[PDB]
RNA sequence: GUGGGAGAGGGUGGUGGAAUUCCCGGAGUAGCGGUGAAAUGCGCAGAUACCGGGAGGAACGCCGAUGGCGAAGGCAGCCACCUGGUCCACCCGUGACGCUGAGGCGCGAAAGCGUGGGGAGCAAACCGGAUUAGAUACCCGGGUAGUCCACGCCCUAAACG
RNA sequence: CCGAGGGUAGGGCCCGUGACUGGGGCGAAGUCGUAACAAGGUAGCUGUACCGGAAGGUGCGGCUGGA
RNA sequence: CGCGGGGUGGAGCAGCCUGGUAGCUCGUCGGGCUCAUAACCCGAAGGUCGUCGGUUCAAAUCCGGCCCCCGCAACCA
RNA sequence: UGGUUCGUGGAGCCAUGGGGGAAUCUGGGCGGACCACCGCCUAAGGCUAAGUACUCCGGGUGACCGAUAGCGCACCAGUAC
RNA sequence: GAGCUAGCCCUGGCCAGGGUGAAGCUGGGGUGAGACCCAGUGGAGGCCCGAACCGGUGGGGGAUGCAAACCCCUCGGAUGA
RNA sequence: GAAUGCCGGCAUGAGUAACGAUAAAGAGGGUGAGAAUCCCUCUCGCCGUAAGCCCAAGGGUUCCUACGCAAUGGUCGUCAGCGUAGGGUUAGGCGGGACCUAAGGUGAAGCCGAAAGGCGUAGCCGAAGGGCAGCCGGUUAAUAUUCCGGCCCUUCCCGCAGGUGCGAUGGGGGGACGCUCUAGGCUAGGGGGACCGGAGCCAUGGACGAGCCCGGCCAGAAGCGCAGGGUGGGAGGUAGGCAAAUCCGCCUCCCAACAAGCUCUGCGUGGUGGGGAAGCCCGUACGGGUGACAACCCCCCGAAGCCAGGGAGCCAAGAAAAGCCUCUAAGCACAACCUGCGGGAACCCGUACCGCAAACCGACACAGGUGGGCGGGUGCAAGAGCACUCAGGCGCGCGGGAGAACCCUCGCCAAGGAACUCUGCAAGUUGGCCCCGUAACUUCGGGAGAAGGGGUGCUCCCUGGGGUGAUGAGCCCCGGGGAGCCGCAGUGAACAGGCUCUGGCGACUGUUUACCAAAAACACAGCUCUCUGCGAACUCGUAAGAGGAGGUAUAGGGAGCGACGCUUGCCCGGUGCCGGAAGGUCAAGGGGAGGGGUGCAAGCCCCGAACCGAAGCCCCGGUGAACGGCGGCCGUAACUAUAACGGUCCUAAGGUAGCGAAAUUCCUUGUCGGGUAAGUUCCGACCUGCACGAAAAGCGUAACGACCGGAGCGCUGUCUCGGCGAGGGACCCGGUGAAAUUGAACUGGCCGUGAAGAUGCGGCCUACCCGUGGCAGGACGAAAAGACCCCGUGGAGCUUUACUGCAGCC
RNA sequence: CGAUGUCGGCUCGUCGCAUCCUGGGGCUGAAGAAGGUCCCAAGGGUUGGGCUGUUCGCCCAUUAAAGCGGCACGCGAGCUG
């Protein structure tokens, strides 16, 4: 739906904010499973390695279950559905009826009260966790595992899906998000249904501060900068560059496919 | 205005004291180089309890 | 009111095959495209033609009509749900409840606009090849928005009987 | 007290005028081209859209004021 | 003032660096097609190569001096 | 690749990171590519005084200084600062 | 050497008092149901005024200074990057 | 004898500048060898969201006292923060530690690295964070939540007494958390009183008065009382909470739905304890007595603090661990644990003093800097603002005179107002509240404090709301209406916008050159391109490792553009990037035709042609929100002029829209129009754009701006054009007493001359010796071994299709 | 070059005369008035504004006249910037 503003003040005229109907009155989460204390900190063991990080709110880890295959069988009713500071998506905190409480990142059309499961057994129904082999060909799918047991990676941002294509002996091909076609083996869980959130895209920050809440440090040109700092540094008044598009270490930055070439996972991929 | 020098017992001590110097080779040799130079005091004389 | 009937009437969800294009594997060569005639173009870096497999989008051949439905705009593969109008019979009910309609409100082809998706074919713009005195055209080879979906605007027409 | 009016401040409407600019109408025999009327030599017209010295071309759908 | 590039039939361009032959398109002229013009077709004419000098057997061409034209430069004060 | 006077040089010898990879005296290395001949040695385990170096420390002497010299310090100086 | 300064991590503290009055909520009006419109309420905001506080715009002073960056007047922000 | 040489000493300026805020001083007395400076008294002034009091950091004897004045004190000094001596800092309850964890550090296991060392789950370390039992008074010259008095708590350890399966570093619960807005009851704090307490007081015209002045509390267990926070109770089933649990989670029947009950705090009350003014009298450097048997009460205001884990809303979604409750495991249940009661035991360190400052940070008793808490009263709409003032503390450690110039800071000014000037720079004007009333334009919020106005004091009369009180008094906030008084003037002093039109730039709040630039620069939402399939790309590290990210294409990296509106044309020949199991070239290596060297020979040793050989380059395509680029010359219309039109040469293609003498325009003050008496600026136009142009975006744009330009109104000392006044200096006296500079000097003008700018040479003129206050023309005045310039086969930072390497990737 | 501060402005002037005015005068194609042109002569005078940093210059309104030039394009231990 997204939030929208009167231009009451300037920066509140553009600016705009998501709709959290679907976060069910349970605002603050839950201990026991999670929360983890976070680590916030925008470099390594010493040094920045990333640009621009830091500042923005404290947040709380909520630890979620990227590995559905513990639960093979048993169901889980579905509780709550809340905000994740940590992920574009939203969570669902279900609860098993084994007594465990896990936190599902939360499809589009979950619905408070649902009954959810994961296994080979496993209705085909949003929510329910298969190994894609026996999931219908065509049905779109998420939080996909990479290799058998080795936990969801594949679309679990919001709104996003794969869809299952075809098969192929003992792999099922994937369209993933990106559009890439990959076999994945048949072993490997992935529940049923889009992220949902899908309006995550249509949020308009609206102004610079909102960017420093979620610890976005002002990123700056190179262009502004100079030739000890960057290859756009300087000259004078302004500068149309003069040399191919770099990054600040030299590399070019339109263009220059970057994916090393004899990378065993070669033979698994057949898209962009 | 604010100048350079601002006081800090613990700092003093984390910073300049035997404890640390002794940590590291490039510490230990100061205290080397201290002790044969024939130096009253080998760290800085940090105060209080 | 009761009992029916026909229909591409409308909305949503789903699904079928034909063909085009692209990719892949096979087999196969020296030309294929195209026009008034040509050329650009594609093709031994293996084209066109043929077989097989895969993906994807769009439009629904035959039935099909000089035909049907809607108030128009318009609606055409099949299926299900939701739903509007409509005509017939029986003459049971109400009982003048009727007609029109300034404004208002809703609908309103195509093109266009916004945000996001989609993009096979087609194709403004644009580029080449011919044609011409010159072609910013007609013909040919490419090709982007757009054409498709959702939602929101736009309110026009030889919106014509 | 009110009070003609005078002063100050800011608006509304209309008239005149203004370097320059836009298109328009009109003016026997100036320029470029051929758009339309015969299948006008690309049926024409059209709402929209993009492009072009100019008539105009082309796209999308429509129309019979064409076969 | 300095630099380097350019003047060729009526128009716009070639030909020079490897000196001897000046060619291309348009135009102009004569004829045809046409009722007539153009288009189109068939034939033809047309260049002291900016001037002054000489280098050579021979200069559009190579070398100097001027003459117009074009373009760049003219900074640190 | 280092080492040797040796900087790729006709470049051996000695050491070695990489690959290949033996033999036990009729076995193996060297004498400056290489080969023949004549000689010299006996790798892939280890230990070994003495002669040699230095002077915080004690002593001795000085064609060494004599408080701006001589050690930064003749003096409670690596101090005060 | 980050006891200055720049960034970040952890954990605490601070921001007087005034304005302006967003969504929402309630009632009413409207409609087939709406959209929408009125009030009342509500207290939003890199909103406004302004101390503390963080600054350093203009001018004057100061120039072997009070000060190796100061003083006076003036001024920016001040619930937020 | 020179090195702007080095070290040391003493000169010069010079009794010159200064003596560190313009809050400020006067006097009497004392002391002393000596007093503006010490002590005291009176008078005066300054501070008072401090210049007052309490914490912390830092400092470290600076605290108290006695005795001192050589030096330290910008003067003096009997004084001191100085010298000598002695004294002084008292805790189970405050802080820290025998408690806990955060970042981060260390680090067993382990991984890595030539050595040094680097990484690192467990644990340990680590605090203004969590946990955590003392409040009020009295005493010392100096310490007190530490000593003492009262009253009250906490741990342990040992006993008795009564309960119960007790029992872990393990399970679970709890601890436990954001921002903004807040309700109800309280307390702190404050205001008032005809009531209570109290020494005293009638002045100077009147007042012996419901008079003036002062003061009317504090702490406090149990138990109540009032506020409020916490929390459902059973019984089943049980596969989860990494063993086991009765606990916890889940599921299902029931009983509650309430704060009923349990609790747990805050406040009030409370056994008792304690304090207690002005004033007067004393002798202290300061405190002592009396006042007093002090009284110790009633209203009202009321927090930002307390109840607190309270409530509502919102999105950016808000530490951990122990204590604490509970569950059970080994085991042990003569153990142990829980409760009540005695008795015993209770350590280590800090505690002085300074603390917005003369004791900390700035070489100094330096006008600077330094976190937290309290910060009274009246009046001003409010307030931590402003003016005065409580308590409390200061007059800033040189003074005395004078009343020149000139300077700083301040006040006023006739007539005129921007004529001042690069510029209204500066200064004025304006100024708070309340009420009227507000244009273009617009993104419908704004522009808006638009502009422009009016009201503002005091008195009397009438009247309407609340809050606390019972529905009433009072006390307390808000209001309305009517008459009247005074002054030049009623936010009467202090704090408190000048306004408008219009361009340029940038959207906007923001950011920056600490110490000359705050901007049109950076950033910014937002747009686009691009890389990235997850052991992601990329970044740091030799590595291990880590960041990315405990993220997964709606994600993450890189680049450019920079809200938003409309838009972003044509060129792929070159460079880049992307795509091409062909071809050409291409290194090691394979391969050996063939040749050579020694050997009597077997052999050993060398070169070595075909051909097989990658990436790369070449080559073939694509690709411009990739690097970038986007023509010249002729002729033409029936007045001219101009050229829609034609010709031709060239290119990879020859800039479209929009804009244009511009932050771009050389010629230039282009040419017209506008403002003006007059305009090299500005605005609007034209277009011949030297040399705009579409994401190093183009053209716009409401709002915004300590941005830059132009104008106008208002107003004024900027100016005509100055004048007067104030105070701090300046000057004179007393005290103290520097500085750069300095070849030596007995240091005049002109006209010449001289290395070409002479006090110093020539000639002439002038000229008694020495100061003081002033002005700055000169001594090529001081200050910095010119920054500009050049030179050096001097140095650095930066670049690239310079050279050669290296990382890196292939 | 071990430093001679560099435009313009302001302030303060002062000097040259090849004189802008005023005074004196010869020639005039000088009737007069007013001009033109040369000679003598610096004693004194030689305006306020619009534009531009400007010197300069073009304007506006005047004037007896709106002089030219030197003094380190006079003068920053005098000011501005
Ligand atoms: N005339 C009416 C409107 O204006 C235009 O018309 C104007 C012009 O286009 C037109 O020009 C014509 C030209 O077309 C034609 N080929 C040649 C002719 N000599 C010109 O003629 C014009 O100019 C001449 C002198 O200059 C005058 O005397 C005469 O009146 C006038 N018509 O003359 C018209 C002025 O009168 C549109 N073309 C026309 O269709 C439109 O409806
Ligand atoms: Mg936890
Ligand atoms: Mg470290
Ligand atoms: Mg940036
Ligand atoms: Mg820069
Ligand atoms: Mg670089
Ligand atoms: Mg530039
Ligand atoms: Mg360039
Ligand atoms: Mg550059
Ligand atoms: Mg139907
Ligand atoms: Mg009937
Ligand atoms: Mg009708
Ligand atoms: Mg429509
Ligand atoms: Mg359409
Ligand atoms: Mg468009
Ligand atoms: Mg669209
Ligand atoms: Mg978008
Ligand atoms: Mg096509
Ligand atoms: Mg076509
Ligand atoms: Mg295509
Ligand atoms: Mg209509
Ligand atoms: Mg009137
Ligand atoms: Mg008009
Ligand atoms: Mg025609
Ligand atoms: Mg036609
Ligand atoms: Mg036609
Ligand atoms: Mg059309
Ligand atoms: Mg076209
Ligand atoms: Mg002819
Ligand atoms: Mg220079
Ligand atoms: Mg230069
Ligand atoms: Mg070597
Ligand atoms: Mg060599
Ligand atoms: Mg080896
Ligand atoms: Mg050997
Ligand atoms: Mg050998
Ligand atoms: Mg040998
Ligand atoms: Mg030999
Ligand atoms: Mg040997
Ligand atoms: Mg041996
Ligand atoms: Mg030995
Ligand atoms: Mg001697
Ligand atoms: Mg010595
Ligand atoms: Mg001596
Ligand atoms: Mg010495
Ligand atoms: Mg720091
Ligand atoms: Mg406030
Ligand atoms: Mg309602
Ligand atoms: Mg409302
Ligand atoms: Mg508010
Ligand atoms: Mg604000
Ligand atoms: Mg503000
Ligand atoms: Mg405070
Ligand atoms: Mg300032
Ligand atoms: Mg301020
Ligand atoms: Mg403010
Ligand atoms: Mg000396
Ligand atoms: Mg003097
Ligand atoms: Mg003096
Ligand atoms: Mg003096
Ligand atoms: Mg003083
Ligand atoms: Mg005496
Ligand atoms: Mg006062
Ligand atoms: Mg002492
Ligand atoms: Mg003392
Ligand atoms: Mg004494
Ligand atoms: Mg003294
Ligand atoms: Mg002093
Ligand atoms: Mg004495
Ligand atoms: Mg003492
Ligand atoms: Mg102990
Ligand atoms: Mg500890
Ligand atoms: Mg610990
Ligand atoms: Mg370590
Ligand atoms: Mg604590
Ligand atoms: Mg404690
Ligand atoms: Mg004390
Ligand atoms: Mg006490
Ligand atoms: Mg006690
Ligand atoms: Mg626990
Ligand atoms: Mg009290
Ligand atoms: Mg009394
Ligand atoms: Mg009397
Ligand atoms: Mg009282
Ligand atoms: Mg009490
Ligand atoms: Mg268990
Ligand atoms: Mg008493
Ligand atoms: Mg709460
Ligand atoms: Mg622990
Ligand atoms: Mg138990
Ligand atoms: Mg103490
Ligand atoms: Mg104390
Ligand atoms: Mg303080
Ligand atoms: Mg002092
Ligand atoms: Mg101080
Ligand atoms: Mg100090
Ligand atoms: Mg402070
Ligand atoms: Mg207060
Ligand atoms: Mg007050
Ligand atoms: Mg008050
Ligand atoms: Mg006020
Ligand atoms: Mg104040
Ligand atoms: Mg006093
Ligand atoms: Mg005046
Ligand atoms: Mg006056
Ligand atoms: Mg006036
Ligand atoms: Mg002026
Ligand atoms: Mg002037
Ligand atoms: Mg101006
Ligand atoms: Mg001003
Ligand atoms: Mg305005
Ligand atoms: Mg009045
Ligand atoms: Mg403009
Ligand atoms: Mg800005
Ligand atoms: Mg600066
Ligand atoms: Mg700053
Ligand atoms: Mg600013
Ligand atoms: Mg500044
Ligand atoms: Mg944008
Ligand atoms: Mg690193
Ligand atoms: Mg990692
Ligand atoms: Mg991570
Ligand atoms: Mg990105
Ligand atoms: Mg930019
Ligand atoms: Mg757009
Ligand atoms: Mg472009
Ligand atoms: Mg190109
Ligand atoms: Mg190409
Ligand atoms: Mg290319
Ligand atoms: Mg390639
Ligand atoms: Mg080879
Ligand atoms: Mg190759
Ligand atoms: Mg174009
Ligand atoms: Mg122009
Ligand atoms: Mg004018
Ligand atoms: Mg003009
Ligand atoms: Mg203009
Ligand atoms: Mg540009
Ligand atoms: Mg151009
Ligand atoms: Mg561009
Ligand atoms: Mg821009
Ligand atoms: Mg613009
Ligand atoms: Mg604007
Ligand atoms: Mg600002
Ligand atoms: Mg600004
Ligand atoms: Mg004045
Ligand atoms: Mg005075
Ligand atoms: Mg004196
Ligand atoms: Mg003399
Ligand atoms: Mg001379
Ligand atoms: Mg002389
Ligand atoms: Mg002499
Ligand atoms: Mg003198
Ligand atoms: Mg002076
Ligand atoms: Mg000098
Ligand atoms: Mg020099
Ligand atoms: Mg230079
Ligand atoms: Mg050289
Ligand atoms: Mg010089
Ligand atoms: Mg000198
Ligand atoms: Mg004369
Ligand atoms: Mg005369
Ligand atoms: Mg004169
Ligand atoms: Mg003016
Ligand atoms: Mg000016
Ligand atoms: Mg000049
Ligand atoms: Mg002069
Ligand atoms: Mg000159
Ligand atoms: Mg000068
Ligand atoms: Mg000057
Ligand atoms: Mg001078
Ligand atoms: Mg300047």
């Amino acid at each position: 739906a997204v939030k929208k503003f009167k231009p009451y003040t300037p920066s509140r005229r553009f600016m705009t904010v998501a709709d959290f109907s679907e976060i069910t009155k349970t605002e603050p989460e839950k201990s026991l499973v999670k929360p983890l204390k976070k680590t916030g900190g925008r470099n390594n063991q010493g040094r920045i390695t990333v640009r621009f990080r830091g500042g923005g709110h404290k947040r709380l880890y909520r630890i979620i279950d990227f590995k559905r295959w513990d639960k093979v069988g048993i169901p889980a009713k579905v509780a709550a559905i809340e905000y994740d500071p940590n992920r574009s998506a939203r969570i669902a905190l279900l609860h098993y009826v084994d007594g465990e409480k896990r936190y599902i990142i939360a499809p589009d059309g979950l619905q408070v009260g649902q009954q959810v499961v994961a296994g080979p057994d496993a209705p085909i129904q949003v929510g329910n966790a298969l190994p894609l082999r026996f999931i219908p060909v065509g049905t779109v799918v998420h939080a996909v595992e990479l290799e058998p047991k080795k936990g969801a990676k594949l679309a679990r941002a919001a709104g996003t899906s794969a869809q299952i294509q075809g098969r192929e002996g003992d792999y099922v091909i994937l369209r993933l998000p990106s559009g890439e076609l990959r076999k994945v083996h048949g072993e490997c869980y992935a529940t049923v249904g889009a992220v949902g959130n899908a309006d995550h895209k249509n949020i308009v920050l609206g102004k610079a501060g909102r960017s420093r809440w979620l610890g976005r440090r002002p990123h700056v040109r190179g262009a502004a900068m100079n030739p000890v700092d960057h290859p756009h540094g300087g000259g004078e008044g302004r500068a149309p560059r003069g040399r191919p598009p770099a990054s600040p270490w030299g590399w070019q930055t339109k263009g220059l496919k970057t994916r090393k070439r004899r990378k065993p996972s070669s033979r698994f991929i057949i898209a962009r | 205005m604010k100048r350079t020098w601002q006081p800090n017992r613990r700092k003093r001590a984390k910073t300049h004291g035997f404890r640390a110097r002794m940590r590291t080779p490039g510490g230990r040799k100061v205290l080397k180089r201290r002790r044969q130079k024939g130096r009253w005091r080998l760290t800085p004389a940090v105060r209080k309890r």
